[PDB]
């Protein structure tokens, strides 16, 4: 058979359940990002509004919407068409993996920007407003977008299209493999690992730990319940970020480190299941953020509820008269 | 915050130029929100005194007053003939808004015996009532002696007639047919 | 062995 | 500055009416509008208040649930709609204006209008000689009387309310004639010899 | 009439002449009063009297879950028990009467007011009330302690809230007027929009009248006239920025023919109840959460030319003439020709 080497073995009921979870998380994340954009437009009438927070929130929402909208069709095609992993040409594969890695870098830089913004807001309240402006915020957003676009560049050079089926001339066997030697591709993968997961994990962990300690000390040396929810969110963000964004590079390290004499069919199917769990964790990471924003913010919660409705001791003083 | 404001007296006799002192005692503490108005018969009232010490613009200087505790005294140093009107005290601090009772300033005159006229029932009334007409008397309190048991009598009193500062009463006693021969 | 990176 | 009440007169219990208060020489944005009532034999008591700048409307306890009020700020005209009329609502209604920025008390006044709530119909007077000449069983007030066609010791007494709901008038002449009684609400001219 | 406030212990009682202090640019109303203490109770302790000022800066993130940062602009403190011999020797009539009435149990105090302090202006509360307000707070506080740096005692402290009050000036200037001219590359003919006010000085409760004149020398047809009354409330200390708070708006649909003139007097009435519970609106300070009016315009000396921490209130009206021909800048595009004009809205004292 031409596609005899492309058969990947998995439970069909697990595929149906993961597909349903993917569709549910996609719809929830899309509605969340759309309502986030609507609240971002609706809050322009506030006179004391901090426009830089609006810029960072809008950039993060745009990044989450773009990652979900790009991620859903190609991942559904890869998961359903196991006998035909990429019908499209090399240009489409390079463009889509470039855009996916660039959007990953953009949402990582947006989360890091929100973290350093709240770090400056809590640790140094004077400098957070004295040394910041909306023009510098827009410059930083454009700079991090350009940095993501520049860091996504090696995906356009070190990966291309090859036929790896039993039939050397078969449309079903087209697959995105590296065209350059494995050593330099693994170098590129390690650089994308360091820039994609390790550095924002260190930044987010250190900043959220410092913010948790500053909130613990400042308010002590319903407010206690608010501080407890603050600490819980600051821990949950770091924990969810690690457990969602680790397999993005763990799958690539598993691919590049395991040699040909070490691969087993068990490792092949575990790699495919791990890629499925990786994409599920990507959907969880892109879905939990509007729910968390609804949880932490009362105004955003109220406007989201309005959107859902649209869809469906003191002592009295005395006085004396001079006589 | 229902404050019972007791104004005293209900009426007083005085002459022109006398110093008239009228008291208004609140049931609760009213620190400064004290006002006094003057109403004429058939006319809208005007504002005389405001905030217990300030004289309202357009009001003559002869009207003053002072407060002790909850009891305010309105003082007229020189009573005028045009001041023979009704005075009201008022508070404007607490909800609901309360008001006084009304003090009418009357002309102090000598005591005069009434001219009493007895009017028997008529044929039209029979197909009864008797009338006592009291002319040219002072003060307003006087004994009405019926020509004859007390029936239903509608005593009517006029405004003080400025020609001689006297009063006039018309007391109409409605009776039955059996009382015609008695009266 | 897997074929896609 | 003028304040003109309009809409009074004789109404029936259980009915409804609209009492207006037209204004000139000011704007209601600078003032608070108060309504007070003078019952016969009683003093002034508060009824309702509107604060246009604050936009706060306050109602007396005796009028809550039956009466309502609004105001036209483009005409400065108060519009009090009265419903569920009772006999105790018969009174002279005064519309008044106070300063909002400083509570100077009652400042501007109209002359007020009389409202009488009674189910009794209009009835002509009964006029008879008594020397006096009494007028009874007439409705509504007022009535006028001319003694000897105005040529004539005359004592004119204020009208009182009878137990039947009708009005009576005591008019006598002190003498050691002609009684022309003009009931203006019914235009009834009774020429009685005395 | 004078005001009094007693301690929870009842041994300390502060008598002040009034709570509202009316100042001007040059003349200020000084702070005077007395404090009565118990000499047989407050033994071996020190009693101090201070006039304090604070601001509680608020943020949208802080409103959801935050602690209001309180900053003290100024703080002056004097010693009241034992009395300082370097204090003011003569007494005012208030202080003379209070000393003659109370005897040796009461001690007087006076405080001065610098002319560069913000007025007692607060911000509009949100839908949910924290119970602590936001704006410029003034208080007079007397306290008793052995140690000056003890800030934990409550029962020997008396605090009274006061308000900084400014009165409308009685010397108005000329009628304010403004004019703007608009020219485009697509249409070289000018559009002249002029607006004038009937008075410069306004009282609280007085509606505004504006004479609007339009000179249209081009082929464009005027679509609408939007007159917007805004509060330009600026805090220098918080940031170098000024909010443009909405207060009133009037949209008139009177059109103007092209190449023609138009003149019309419009009347605007800024109802407060329309702007109920709108964040960013500054109002005059009040005690015990009572009702209050719009914040009065802040009078600032031209000679000083110095910034002021806290809330500086100023009112301006803009006349936006929305005019459109169609096709020159787009089929659905329009030109909004706007000019601003300042005005002063305060409350008279007498």
């Amino acid at each position: 058979a031409p596609s005899s080497e492309l058969d990947v073995n998995t439970d069909i009921y697990s595929k149906v359940l993961v597909t349903a979870v993917y569709l549910a998380l996609f719809v929830v994340g899309t509605v969340g990002n759309t309502v986030t954009a609507f609240t971002l437009a609706r809050k322009k009438s506030l006179q004391s509004l901090q426009s830089t927070v609006h810029y960072h929130l809008g950039s993060l929402a745009l990044s989450d919407l773009l990652t979900l909208l790009l991620a859903m069709p190609v991942e559904l095609y890869n998961f359903i068409w196991v006998h035909h992993p990429w019908a499209f040409g090399d240009a489409g594969c390079r463009g889509y993996y470039f855009l996916r890695d660039a959007c990953t870098y953009a949402t990582a830089l947006n989360v890091a920007s929100l973290s350093v913004e709240r770090y400056l807001a809590i640790c140094h309240p004077f400098k957070a407003k004295t040394l910041m402006s909306r023009s510098r915020t827009k410059k930083f957003i454009s700079a991090i977008w350009l940095a993501s676009a520049l860091l996504a560049v090696p995906m356009l050079f070190t990966m291309g299209e090859q036929n790896r089926s039993a039939d050397g001339q078969h449309a079903g066997g087209l697959v995105c493999t590296p065209t350059i030697h494995t050593a330099t591709v693994k170098v590129v993968i390690q650089v994308n690992t360091f820039m994609s997961f390790i550095f924002p994990m260190v930044v987010i962990s250190v900043l959220n730990t410092i913010i948790a300690n500053k909130l613990t000390v400042m308010v002590r040396q319903g407010r206690v319940q608010a501080l407890r929810h603050g600490v819980r969110v600051l821990r949950a963000v770091v924990i969810a970020f690690v457990v969602c964004w680790l397999p993005y590079h763990v799958r690539r390290l598993m691919f590049c480190y395991i040699s040909d004499e070490q691969w087993t069919p068990f490792l092949y199917d575990f790699y495919h299941y791990f890629y499925m769990v990786t994409n599920a964790l990507f959907y969880v990471s892109s879905t939990i953020n509007p729910i968390l924003y609804n949880l932490v913010s009362a105004n955003f919660r109220h406007i989201f509820l309005a959107t859902l409705a649209c869809l469906c001791h003191t002592l009295s003083s005395n006085a004396t008269r001079e006589t | 915050s229902d404050i019972q404001m007791t104004q005293s007296p209900s009426s007083l006799s005085a002459s022109v130029g006398d110093r008239v002192t009228i008291t208004c005692r609140a049931s609760q503490s009213v620190s400064s929100a004290v006002a006094w108005y003057q109403q004429k018969p058939g006319k809208a009232p005007k504002l005389l005194i405001y905030s217990a010490s300030s004289l309202y613009s357009g009001v003559p200087s002869r009207f003053s007053g002072s407060r002790s505790g909850t009891d305010f005294t309105l003082t007229i140093s020189s009573l005028q003939p045009e001041d023979f009107a009704t005075y009201y005290c008022q508070q404007y601090k607490y909800v609901p808004v309360t008001f006084g009772q009304g003090t009418k300033v009357e002309i102090k005159r000598t005591v005069a015996a009434p001219s009493v006229f007895i009017f028997p029932p008529s044929d039209s009334q029979l197909k009864a009532s008797v009338v006592c007409l009291l002319n040219n008397f002072y003060p307003r309190e006087a004994k009405v002696q019926w020509k004859v048991q007390s029936g239903n009598s509608q005593e009517s009193v006029t405004e003080q007639d400025s020609k001689d500062s006297t009063y006039s009463l018309s007391s109409t006693l409605t009776l039955s047919k059996a009382d015609y021969e008695k009266h | 062995r897997p074929y896609i990176l | 500055v003028q304040l003109v009440e309009s809409g009074g007169g004789l109404v029936q219990p259980g009915g409804s009416l609209r009492l207006s208060c037209a204004a000139s020489g000011f704007n209601v944005y600078s003032s608070s509008i108060h309504w007070v009532r003078q019952a016969p034999g009683k003093g002034l008591e508060w009824v309702a208040s509107i604060s246009s700048y604050y936009c706060y409307t306050y109602y007396a306890d005796s009028v809550k649930g039956r009466f309502t009020i609004s105001a036209d700020t483009s005409k400065n005209t108060a519009y009090l709609q009265m419903n569920s009329l009772r006999a105790e609502d018969t009174a002279v209604y005064y519309c008044a204006r106070s300063r909002q920025f400083w509570y100077s008390g009652l400042d501007y006044w109209g002359q007020g209008t009389l409202v009488t709530v009674s189910s009794a119909s209009t009835k002509g007077p009964s006029v008879f000689p008594l020397l006096g000449c009494l007028v009874k069983d007439y409705f509504p007030e007022p009535v006028t009387v001319s003694w000897n066609s105005g040529a004539l010791g005359v004592h004119t007494f204020p009208a009182v309310l009878q137990s039947s709901g009708l009005y009576s008038l005591s008019s006598v002449v002190t003498v050691p004639y002609i009684c022309n009684v003009n009931h203006k609400p019914s235009n009834t001219k009774v020429d009685k010899k005395v | 009439r004078v005001f009094k406030k007693a301690s929870p212990n009842g041994k300390l009682t502060v008598y002040l002449g009034k709570r509202d202090f009316v100042d001007h640019i040059d003349l200020v109303d000084p702070v005077d009063g007395v404090v009565l203490v118990d000499p047989e109770y407050l033994k071996e302790r020190r009693v101090y009297v201070t006039l304090t000022c604070a601001f509680r800066y608020g943020r949208e993130d802080l409103d959801v879950l935050g602690l209001t940062f309180r900053k003290d602009l100024f703080c002056a403190n004097v010693q009241s028990f034992p009395p300082a011999p370097e204090d003011k020797k003569p007494l005012t009539r208030l202080q003379e009467r209070l000393i003659k009435k109370l005897g040796e149990h009461a001690y007087p105090f006076t405080f001065e007011i610098p002319p560069n302090l913000p007025c007692s202006v607060t911000l509009q509360p949100g839908p949910e009330d924290t119970g602590k307000a936001c704006g410029v707070d003034y208080e007079v506080k007397a306290f008793c302690a052995e140690n000056l740096e003890e800030k934990i005692h409550k029962r020997n402290s008396v605090r009274l809230v006061i308000r900084k009050v400014q009165y409308a000036p009685e010397r108005p200037g000329p009628q304010p007027t403004a004019e703007t001219t608009r020219q485009f590359l697509m249409s070289d003919k000018p559009l002249h929009l002029e607006a004038s006010l009937d008075k410069e000085i306004y009282y609280h409760g007085e509606p505004i009248s504006v004479n609007v004149h339009v000179t249209n020398n081009t082929n464009k047809t005027v679509k609408k006239i939007k007159i917007s009354v805004r509060q330009y409330a600026d805090i220098c200390l918080f940031n170098t920025a000024q909010y443009k708070c909405p207060v009133a708006m009037e949209e008139a649909d009177d059109t103007v023919a092209p190449s023609s003139t138009f003149c019309k007097v419009y009347t605007l009435t800024p109802f407060l109840c329309n702007n109920r519970e709108k964040r960013g609106l500054a109002l005059d300070g009040k005690l015990k959460h009572e009702d209050t009016n719009l914040a009065s315009s802040t009078l600032l000396r031209e000679g000083a030319n110095r910034e002021i921490l806290g809330i500086i209130v100023s009112y301006k009206v803009k006349v936006k003439l929305v005019v459109s021909r169609g096709g020159l800048l787009g089929d659905l595009a329009s030109s909004d020709v706007a000019v601003e004009l300042p005005f002063t809205l305060m409350h008279p004292k007498p």
